[PDB]
């Protein structure tokens, strides 16, 4: 299961 | 800006047997970016329904992709595949080479 | 024995046609079983495998979800890194992702891992600590402070060491009569004369998975690796893959070249010759 969202780089 | 360019094989999913029904594959790999463009060729003519592969790529970071189609192959029929990519100057083609 | 958990994100800018594409492909170990592509009609993380299929509804719309966020993220990061390098407008550039875990045969996590790449080239990634940054450049300085701010490598850390171990096992269970089935190669030697005084043998393994394979020819009990061609594993379409491992020998000697071949579905490691 993917990772939740993260910060936009 | 750093570019790659394909990496082609072109072989059959079981060994080549006249008559009887198999897969044609064609895989690029080593390229960057992804913007690539794959034809499967029977005797010369673009075949139609060919699928591919979804787009992953490598722990270099270069991509890579399978191109197939279902086929049956004659010892008449000659396939290749036809590749163009940003490196290339013009497309490039691979012939299936049986044995 | 020990299995990985990998997904592998890229998003593309291509000015003039419309806004970047996001792609998203989870993998468990050389399996892919889940994809999300934002060019889609409806755009959702979709089976690629039928182990993945039984997953309930909050599954799809938890990972459909956070990957519709991610296009529209991904996007911001596209603009925000032409602006770091003081790039145009005009130019398409592709960010790539890959992060995931690696489980010993106990199902314990070996390392987490999680890395990025700007057209190519390393960006910055995750250290194995799982708590503190490598960035590449001057550039790559800007998003890791971003990223101590929103503590990115404690969330990262958790899901490391927390859903991606958990759901690996869960997937590894599932899948058990093809994740945990280690088919072994076909095997057998072909002979190709190149001349009055050489010719190529040619060592062939077909239908393998995993994809991890060791082909070698030896000249002697020696091993010929200057003078091996190998070709890149390749994938057969139906989970298998092939390869070959392939070596010119003066025409009479032949029987001096040993092909060698390693596979974790392979009772005994082989050793092959040409049989004329």
């Amino acid at each position: 299961t993917v990772a939740a969202s993260g910060h936009s780089y | 800006m750093i570019q790659r360019t394909p990496k082609i094989q072109v072989y059959s999913r079981h060994p080549a047997e006249n008559g009887k029904s198999n897969f044609l594959n064609c895989y690029v790999s080593g390229f960057h970016p992804s913007d690539i463009e794959v034809d499967l060729l029977k005797n010369g003519e673009r075949i139609e329904k060919v699928e591919h592969s979804d787009l992953s790529f490598s722990k270099d970071w270069s991509f890579y992709l399978l191109y197939y189609t279902e086929f049956t192959p004659t010892e008449k029929d000659e396939y290749a595949c036809r590749v163009n990519h940003v490196t290339l100057s013009q497309p490039k083609i691979v012939k299936w080479d049986r044995d | 024995g020990s299995h990985s958990m990998r997904y592998f994100y890229t998003a593309m800018s291509r000015p003039g046609r419309g806004e970047p594409r996001f792609i998203a492909v989870g993998y468990v170990d050389d399996t892919q079983f889940v994809r999300f592509d934002s060019d889609a009609a409806s755009p959702r993380m979709a089976p690629r495998a039928p182990w993945i299929e039984q997953e309930g509804p909050e599954y799809w719309d938890r990972n459909t979800q956070i990957s519709k966020t991610n296009t529209q993220t991904y996007r911001e990061s596209l603009r925000n890194l032409r602006g770091y390098y003081n790039q145009s407008e005009a130019g398409s550039h592709i960010i790539q992702r890959m992060y995931g875990c690696d489980v010993g045969p106990d199902g314990r996590l070996l390392r987490g891992y999680d890395q990025s790449a700007y057209d190519g080239k390393d960006y910055i990634a995750l250290n194995e600590d799982l708590s503190s940054w490598t960035a590449a450049d001057t550039a790559a300085q800007i998003t890791q402070r971003k990223w101590e701010a929103a503590r990115e490598a404690e969330q990262l850390r958790a899901y490391l060491e927390g859903l991606c171990v958990e759901w690996l096992r869960r997937y590894l269970e599932n899948g058990k009569e093809t994740l945990q089935r280690a088919d072994p190669p076909k095997t057998h030697v072909t002979h190709h004369p190149i001349s009055d005084h050489e010719a190529t043998l040619r060592c062939w393994a077909l239908g393998f998975y995993p994809a991890e394979i060791t082909l070698t020819w030896q000249r002697d009990g020696e091993d010929q690796t200057q003078d091996t061609e190998l070709v890149e594993t390749r994938p057969a379409g139906d989970r298998t893959f092939q390869k070959w491992a392939a070596v010119v020998v003066p025409s009479g000697e032949e029987q001096r070249y040993t092909c060698h071949v390693q596979h974790e579905g392979l009772p005994k490691p082989l050793t092959l010759r040409w049989e004329p």
